[PDB]
RNA sequence: CCUACCAUGGUUUCAACGGGUACGGGGAAUAAGGGUUCGAUUCCGGAGAGGGAGCCUGAGAAACGGCUACCACAUCCAAGGAAGGCAGCAGGCGCGCAAAUUACCCAAUCCUAAUUCAGGGAGGUAGUGACAAUAAAUAACGAUACAGGGCCCAUUCGGGUCUUGUAAUUGGAAUGAGUACAAUGUAAAUACCUUAACGAGGAACAAUUGGAGGCAAGUCUGGUGCCAGCAGCCGCGGUAAUUCCAGCUCCAAUAGCGUAUAUUAAAGUUGUUGCAGUUAAAAAGCUCGUAGUUGACUUUGGGCCCGGUUGGCCGGUCCGAUUUUUUCGUGUACUGGAUUUCCAACGGGGCCUUUCCUUCUGGCUAACCUUGAGUCCUUGUGGCUCUUGGCGAACCAGGACUUUACUUUGAAAAAAUUAGAGUGUUCAAAGCAGGCGUAUUGCUCGAAUAUAGCAUGGAAUAAUAGAAUAGGACUUUGGUUCUAUUUUGUUGGUUUCUAGGACCAUCGUAAUGAUUAGGGACGGUCGGGGGCAUCGGUAUUCAAUUGUCGAGGUGAAAUUCUUGGAUUUAUUGAAGACUAACUACUGCGAAAGCAUUUGCCAAGGACGUUUUCAUUAAUCAAGAACGAAAGUUAGGGGAUCGAAGAUGAUCUGGUACCGUCGUAGUCUUAACCAUAAACUAUGCCGACUAGAUCGGGUGGUGUUUUUUUAAUGACCACUCGGUACCUUACGAGAAAUCAAAGUCGGUUCUGGGGGGAGUAUGGUCGCAAGGCUGAAACUUAAAGGAAUUGACGGAAG
RNA sequence: GAGAAUUUGGACAAACUUGGUCAUUUAGAGGAACUAAAAGUCGUAACAAGGUUUCCGUAGGUGAACCUGCGGAAGGAUCA
RNA sequence: GCGGGAGUAACUAUGACUCUCUUAAGGUAGCCAAAUGCCUCGUCAUCUAAUUAGUGACGCGCAUGAAUGGAUUAACGAGAU
């Protein structure tokens, strides 16, 4: 469920969907992607009926370079953060990583304005 | 804790302690031969060390064939063997006699030359 | 701490207990960091004083320079008997790669004793050694004469810049050290510092070591001839040696140079950060399941746990004195580093919790965190403008303010609408906020505690019993009596509120995004999955009988079988094994494995509308069960072919291939050992990404089959599972190739050069052959994979 | 009333001596094996289809590398 | 029932292997100085006031060898150092 998830939106990109067609529905998915609508990584996105849990609809612009997971959620520190920022993207001013914060769900550096630790979920660059 | 069962590496030595190089009475001073791609006698002696105890040979090379390292000399021996590989012509020496050296200086130098010394 | 008595517990695979090894930390080295390796000097803590024992003295000792008895050593002795313990300093002997004087002193600091002042082998100093770092460093100037090669410019006549040689060259200047004199500070001692003048001596206090084939800057000539020699690696030396040896000839560093020790880096080669397993070393034979590790999912606060960020100590900077960035002292702020454990605040992540609920009867009663939007204020950024310091708007973040709102019920013809009520409790203090001086109430801030009701429990209400507290009436002042309030126990009607137990539906939308994830019931269906009991056919062999006379083998041959009638042809009878065809590019079984036909017991998979319990799940060391063939034990059976064994042939030999015979095996029941190049050389489970065939289910308003028409079909559309597989783009890789062996997670197994070695030894299992677990000395410098060219073949065209 | 010395009794700590058991090191009759090293002996096993295709596991037998029974693999081309 | 003579490897020292004669044709796995050994106080280690037993091997086998069988291998005795 956390593996597959970013490797099909990555996969998207790669070929060139202008939309991506992916699905479920309960409650971690969809804010950090209003973070990659900020940051101007993806554009708008919608809800559409299912019978059951839900569709998603995401619309891309071709930004995506590689998106993945970080698959044991590892603690991250108000001051090591940027030790995963290393290795996580290989570019630094290019990328973000999305941390699961004590405020939430949102960006790494908004968690160091914040003030605040938590775990980690995955990368974009 | 985990870790595989790794050996910390080991120089090819009998001899052992804290010490770089070793006094030893001798046994006897041999000429032997050597492997299969060259020829010549090259000389060696049968070194026993005091503190450690152990029998070990080691190449003498001299500008003397027949230099002074007798039966009882007390001689010092070095690497040369223990650092890098074991020699390719005559193996079993990994030790390499010193000149002029010990607390009796028994052992003579390099004759009948006259470039620098070593 | 110890004993008596009583109970039988305590510890342990989260590693007891035992064995081996080891002082621990601040810290030190190396590295980019992660980490790995160490615990010298310094500083802090513990433990020890020849060995073993015990005690006293004392506030402190079971006491290094204290005491007593005992033992071993060496020593003295009038032989009666005594006196000793350098793991304090200097030194002696022995051990060893190896490590310094039987020096000086109380000045200074500090400790010990009213002060004076005395003691200190503490300490402050000296001596010894390139032991290392550091600086001076292995030497460098102004001027002139002459000769040669290269380059710019040139009026070609020369001129400029510039240095491997050269000259009794000239002017000299210069340190380090000694010596005489002057001047200076502390002294108990050894060696005195600094500046200037004059004279004298020595001279930057003699430069060596290493390398020159590649790695690794740098070649030529002689001499020697596998000798003499060098070797870290690969190698060089047996006549033209850039590798030996000497020269001259070069390179690199230098008071150090080379070698040896050992740690770390190189090494992503033990991978936490940061590793591989189709063919190079590497997936356990296969299933199953426990401990353990991991966890789909809605709404929540509390509790528990992990992870910070900030403050406490030290250093630098800031301040004062001072020549100073030396150094010392004090106060404050900032910044950086360290010991990793406690408290507290603030937002999480992971972990845990129900439609409903006594009953005639009425169905009764009540409600949500938060998100989001708007407005105001504050902070930061950017633009315009000022020498620079102002202004308007947008956006980020924080705080405050803010209701429309939400809900149980009544009145309404319905309904708009309207009327009423609600949206936690308690305690202490401090701040702000109505009316008053206050009190007090409300809200906010901070804590504690809890988070659908009607069996049950609490409160209200009533009764009764006990206790506490307050007030009044009394008192022969102890106490009694009455009233109010609180708490505890018990009982009953009514009102209101809280725990707990069983069972079932749906999957809605906001925080990782095209998700039905586990077990089956119902109804159809396929298959060589299994065991047993039957049955049938062909071929072979044996036995008996008829008709008929030589065969069988091979490259040729013979052993061998036949006139005592063979081969054979037919008939009849018997015994065992196997199932041609069908048979496949087929199906089943988790793998091993599974082929005539029929019957019985009995298992698993896939499909279809659904129905249905509601994370029940995944994976899994140990552990348990199963096991092709070969082998073993006991009892049977032996048709068809045959290890071992016996003859014939072939050959130089032939203990083989070949031919004639033949034993154990091969078959069967029970029991055992348990392996295979046990195979897809590819672990299991779940999600993403273009293209066959076999089985199930549905459709083909059209056509065909065909007379119980069931055609199950023909042939075409799909939709699902297995998916012989073929073929291929993106993409990956060292490549062949793969089509995931691309690529991803959760979890488990496994690899760290070849030989020695799946061996040695112990444990464990076995009846025995043997299995399982499982190294080192030592040897060596490579073993190995993918891919190419060419010669050759008793290979083909 | 006190001190020294002697005798008896109680309880504690550790040593010393003897016996049994286990581990380690050295000496060692004796026994089995390996590695390196020139020449040899016997056969041609492996290597081309090496003129019986090899190798591995397992069992029996032989002066000898070996030969034979049974199973499997490509480590023989091609997906046997 | 299961052989002789002759020649042969750096160097002390030995015969792998080869030739020749003879006969019907010339032995494996495993072990050795014996209830069997002329030769022999053989040859070596350890033990013992001497110690050849205890126990450690040597090779110099007068004359070891798989079914009236080699070989694996626990229990038991008025039997043997």
């Amino acid at each position: 469920l956390l593996a597959d998830a970013l490797n099909a939106i990555n996969n998207a990109e790669k070929t060139g969907k202008r939309q991506v067609l992916i699905r479920p529905s309960s409650k971690v998915i969809i804010k950090f992607l209003q973070v990659m609508q900020k940051h101007g990584y993806i554009g708008e996105f919608e809800y559409i009926d299912d019978h059951r849990s839900g569709k998603i609809v995401v619309q891309l612009n071709g930004r995506l370079n590689k998106c993945g997971v970080i698959s044991p959620r590892f603690n991250v520190k108000i001051g090591d953060i940027e030790k995963w920022t290393a290795n996580l993207l290989p570019a630094r001013q290019f990328g973000y990583v999305i941390l699961t914060t004590s405020a939430g769900i949102m960006d790494h550096e908004e968690a160091r304005r914040k003030h605040v630790s938590g775990k980690i979920l995955g990368f974009v660059y | 804790n985990y870790k595989k069962r790794l050996l910390g590496t080991a120089f090819k030595s009998s001899p052992f302690g804290g010490s770089s190089h070793a006094k030893g009475i001798v046994l006897e001073k041999l000429g032997i031969e050597s492997k299969q791609p060259n020829s010549a006698i090259r000389k060696c002696v049968r070194v026993q060390l005091i503190k450690n105890g152990k029998k070990v040979t080691a190449f003498v090379p001299n500008d003397g064939c027949l230099n002074f390292v007798d039966e009882n000399d007390e001689v010092l021996l070095a690497g040369f063997g223990r650092k890098g590989k074991a020699k390719g012509d005559i193996p079993g020496v990994r030790f390499k006699v010193v000149k002029v050296s010990g607390v009796s200086l028994l052992a003579l130098w390099k004759e009948k030359k006259e470039k620098p010394r070593s």
